[PDB]
């Protein structure tokens, strides 16, 4: 968007559960996870299911 | 005495959690009647016209305090008057505010924090806020530690306009936000010099009692508006009262009776449920090197060996601070440990190895090093498992998981979306307290057969043990316990499956 | 750290001990060149003329200060600073200056105690002293603690012309004596309201840690004159810091490099080798009644008993044996089958003759055998008196350690004094960890000397007097000397099981 | 004068000494015999 900006796709994802996205102003990658699932890396899951 | 409703805290960083309302619910969720946060409180991408008035009960935050790309006009965090800062924000901050607004258009405007007395440690930041009003106009001297007053990176702006300039009531023109109500409070540069901590006024009479934290109402102990450190009851004291006190005049240790225990930063007649007493009148959630624990009669309390058993560090603390889960480079301290302390996380990252923090595959093998731990005083959460390994036969010692700690504070055992056929928790005979989710694993035939509540130590825990494989199918299929094992159903298939 | 030389003090109370001049001597000999009582200081009996300038050395006493029946004119204490009162005199004070004057109305005239400005503990009391000046002058509210004003029995009614007045300088015509160096020094109740204790000054800036006793030279803690409680090297502190801070965050207990040991009233940074450590960092000096001592590396801790363990027994001068002044009558009730003696163990003369004064009927010599099953004395053994009945101690015949945790007169953990016994008669005695011994006086003793006293002493110090008992030269007269079997080192007697090695 | 006689001499107050009153004081007190100590003279003075 305007405060992001595409992500270096590397051989291991970012984001276990959810999308990378480079956000500008801090320069720095972070996610989006898929519902279900939290984390700075969304890799855990909600157990709160 | 006088509780105060606490809460978890999060650590999603800049992560978004699904949509903005998904995200949103989930905060709302996560801190709807807190009033202290023992993690961090992290306020993201809040939304224009989103209610955050369930902000204002909270007191305290440990952690450290991330306030960034919010939309939010107003982020009513009106009764903060402490952030500890124990763990801090991108390594220097216990106070982050960044990016609050979209496309030049609308932003965080309103930050009234007008209680925020103290941060602890940590510094400040504030950055790409071209909508707040005011912050500028704030002395950060009296609020954060002179040792961190240099690290203070800060940066403001009024490209927005519609800010009110402070009251005229205000202190040399100090403020959160418009009206006399979000003037800033001195307590420390406005302080008489005979004084050490926080003080009311100026005034030599007006000074805080130096467990007193942020300000006072009144010179004494009981009169703090939060604890310096511990906190009994009603007073604030650097360390709870010794259950024993020496006799300078007998060599001896008499009995304290105002004695009580260490609790987290507070001071308690008995300690809690599932925690472990110590000699030094404390509950602790692991004993020493030396020490091991005893029960059954009275509380479990440490004690002390030299045939000590091997009791190893878990994901989350010591040498694995951040790291994510047993994985190729640390599965080798868990060299041949018998108990964890602390909790063990088993993601797919484990096995796909992982290029942003340097770690290769994991060998499937190298799991079976595990079979020597018979206890978990944390939580074992299992997200990931080896593609061809019918169960989790790495974990068939496995005989105690205390729940000490718990997953989101309310699990201790979660077993996930895996591809096992049965469980294989053949000496799994206690879970002290916390609960037991075992979902989403669509090969799995045998968890419903077992009765957990006969493994339960503590009231109120429950299992969510669904949409794993239908039960149906499983019979279809023949995957039910063995003909001799009319008891407590089994882990699996087979005859040594049986609990 | 400690930097101030210690001493014992005396409990003679009234008593004197020999002719006037003897008892100066004591006193003379007692106090000579100390600057920290542990217990009492009592100057009582000196006469006129006598040198008492061996005072002005003394700067602080644990127990109490009883100034009685004294014709000397001046008694110097111009450096006592404080006086704790750990221990009381009448029961009620920490200092009494009593009836010092002849028969003219002849005595005590001068008691300049220019720096005495804390009583931490008891109250005071002046009476009878004809002679005494200024005093009367001094504000004891300043000095004496809050609680014991009004138990306070001042009083200075003497011969008004007889002495000096003041000074200009004295706070409301307050002084010890003559001159200004002795005006009374205020450091209480002249402080700025808003302090807790002591004080430097009238200014909000001149006041005293909490911590201070008697006064301060700083606003630190490290600024005191003198300690309420513990002493950490050069700091006052409420407590000594412990070995292990608990953690809020972590819930789990860690290290504090800044620990220290709790030995008395010091902190220190390991225990005494005799003493016991407890959980709690702090040096002991016995285990609780479920439990007994464990030796491991060289620090001795506590462990709790498998079953119905060692019997262990209160000795005397402590419990319901505070007051008793030996074993006797009323008392052995409570040492059969005793293992250990926690504590000390004191036989005097009074024991078998029976004291009439606490009504302690005479005692049965041949009941002391029930001490035989004692083989530990955690204090010291003092030994004054024995049945006639009986050539060595007999009953202690199995006591094979002594660790003189305690000691009499801070010095002897063994004292056998003036007995008509033949031979010791130790055979097991194997240790005597701390403090020295002492074997004196005993007409028919013969072989204390044989024995490598030294080898026995686990703490550095240690020595031996063992002197005017029966004569060498007259023990190999009659040959009493070693068996021959005994060729090593000494024996306790004459037999062949006498022998050490 | 500063001084009397002793009560009821049953037994003996002073251990190693003869007993006096003190007239002032009003209260009995102990003169010990050479090498004793305390305020009944009941302990030898070791030192020595
Ligand atoms: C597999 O296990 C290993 C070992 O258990 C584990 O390695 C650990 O990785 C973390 C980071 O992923 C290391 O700790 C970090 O070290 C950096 C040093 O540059 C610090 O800067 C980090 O501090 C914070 O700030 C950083 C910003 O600059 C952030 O990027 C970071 O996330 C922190 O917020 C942080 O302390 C740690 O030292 C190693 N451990 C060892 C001994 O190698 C690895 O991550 C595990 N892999 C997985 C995916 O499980
Ligand atoms: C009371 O104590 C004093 C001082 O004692 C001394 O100092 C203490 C701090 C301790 O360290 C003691 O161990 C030490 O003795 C006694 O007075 C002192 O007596 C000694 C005699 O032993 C004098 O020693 C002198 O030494 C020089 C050589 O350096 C000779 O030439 C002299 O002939 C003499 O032996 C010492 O001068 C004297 N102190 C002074 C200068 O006043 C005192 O005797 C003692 N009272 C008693 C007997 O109990
Ligand atoms: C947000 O929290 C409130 C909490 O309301 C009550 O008071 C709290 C201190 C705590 O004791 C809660 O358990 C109490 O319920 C929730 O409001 C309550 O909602 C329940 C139904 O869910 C209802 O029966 C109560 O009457 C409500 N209490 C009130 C406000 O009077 C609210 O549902 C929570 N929403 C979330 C999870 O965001
Ligand atoms: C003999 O032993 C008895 C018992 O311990 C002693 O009696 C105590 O005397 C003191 C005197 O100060 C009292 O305070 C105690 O209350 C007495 N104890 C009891 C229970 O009677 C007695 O003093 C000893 N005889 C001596 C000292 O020679
Ligand atoms: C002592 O004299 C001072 C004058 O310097 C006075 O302030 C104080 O009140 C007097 N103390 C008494 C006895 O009240
Ligand atoms: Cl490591
Ligand atoms: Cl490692
Ligand atoms: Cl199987
Ligand atoms: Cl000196
Ligand atoms: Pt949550
Ligand atoms: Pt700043
Ligand atoms: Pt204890
Ligand atoms: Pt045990
Ligand atoms: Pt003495
Ligand atoms: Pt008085």
């Amino acid at each position: 968007v305007s405060h992001f900006n595409d992500c270096p796709d590397s051989h291991t994802q970012f984001c276990f559960h959810g999308t990378c996205r480079f956000l500008v102003q801090e320069d720095k990658p972070a996610c989006v996870c898929h519902s279900g699932y939290v984390g700075a890396r969304c890799e855990h899951a909600d157990l709160l299911a | 005495l006088e509780e105060k409703k606490v809460c978890q805290g999060t650590s999603n960083k800049l992560t978004q959690l699904g949509t903005f309302e998904d995200h949103f619910l989930s905060l709302q969720r996560m801190f709807n009647n807190c009033e202290v946060v023992l993690g961090n409180l992290e306020i993201t991408y809040v939304q224009r016209n989103y209610d955050l008035s369930f902000l204002k009960t909270i007191q305290e935050v440990a952690g450290y305090v991330l306030i960034a790309l919010n939309t939010v006009e107003r982020i009513p965090l009106e009764n903060l008057q402490i952030i500890r800062g124990n763990m801090y924000y991108e390594n220097s901050y216990a106070l982050a505010v960044l990016s609050n607004y979209d496309a030049n258009k609308t932003g965080l405007k309103e930050l009234p924090m007008r209680n925020l007395q103290e941060i602890l440690h940590g510094a400040v930041r504030f950055s790409n806020n071209p909508a707040l009003c005011n912050v500028e106009s704030i002395q950060w001297r009296d609020i954060v530690s002179s040792d961190f007053l240099s690290n203070m990176s800060m940066d403001f702006q009024n490209h927005l306009g519609s800010c009110q300039k402070c009251d005229p009531s205000c202190p040399n023109g100090s403020c959160w936000g418009a009206g006399e109500e979000n003037c800033q409070k001195l307590t420390k540069i406005i302080c008489a010099q005979q004084c050490s901590g926080r003080c009311r006024g100026k005034s030599p009479s007006d000074c805080c009692h130096n467990q007193c934290a942020a300000g006072c109402t009144g010179p004494r102990e009981s009169d703090c508006l939060v604890c310096r450190k511990f906190r009994d009851e009603a007073t604030c004291k650097d360390t709870c009262p010794p259950l024993m006190l020496y006799n300078p005049t007998t060599y001896q240790m008499d009995v304290n009776p105002e004695g009580k225990y260490s609790f987290g930063a507070t001071c308690v007649k008995k300690c809690p449920r599932n925690y472990v007493v110590t000699d030094h009148g404390s509950c602790v959630r692991a004993c020493g090197a030396d020490s091991y624990e005893m029960e059954e009669d009275g509380v479990r309390k440490c004690k002390k060996c030299g045939p000590c058993r091997k009791v190893c560090n878990g994901i989350g603390i010591g040498e694995f601070k951040d790291s994510l889960s047993i994985n190729a480079t640390n599965i080798k301290h868990f060299k041949n440990c018998t108990s964890i302390s602390g909790d063990l996380h088993i993601l797919p990252v484990a096995f796909r190895g992982d290029s942003f923090t340097h770690t290769p595959p994991l060998d499937p093998q190298e799991l079976d090093i595990l079979k020597t731990v018979k206890e978990i005083t944390g939580f074992l959460l299992i997200q990931a498992w080896p593609e061809n390994r019918t169960d989790l036969h790495a974990f068939e010692n496995l005989e105690i998981i205390r729940g000490r700690t718990k997953q989101h504070g309310q699990f201790s055992l979660a077993v996930v979306s895996l591809n096992i056929t049965s469980l294989g928790l053949r000496s799994l005979k206690e879970i002290s307290d916390g609960d037991v989710i075992i979902s989403g694993n669509k090969n799995l035939c045998y968890a419903n057969t077992i009765n957990w509540k006969k493994l339960f130590g503590t009231s109120g825990q429950k299992t969510k043990i669904i949409s794993n494989r239908g039960e149906n199918s499983c019979k279809a299929t023949g995957q039910v316990c063995h003909a001799l094992c009319s008891p407590e159903g089994c882990w699996g298939p087979e005859p040594r499956d049986c609990v």
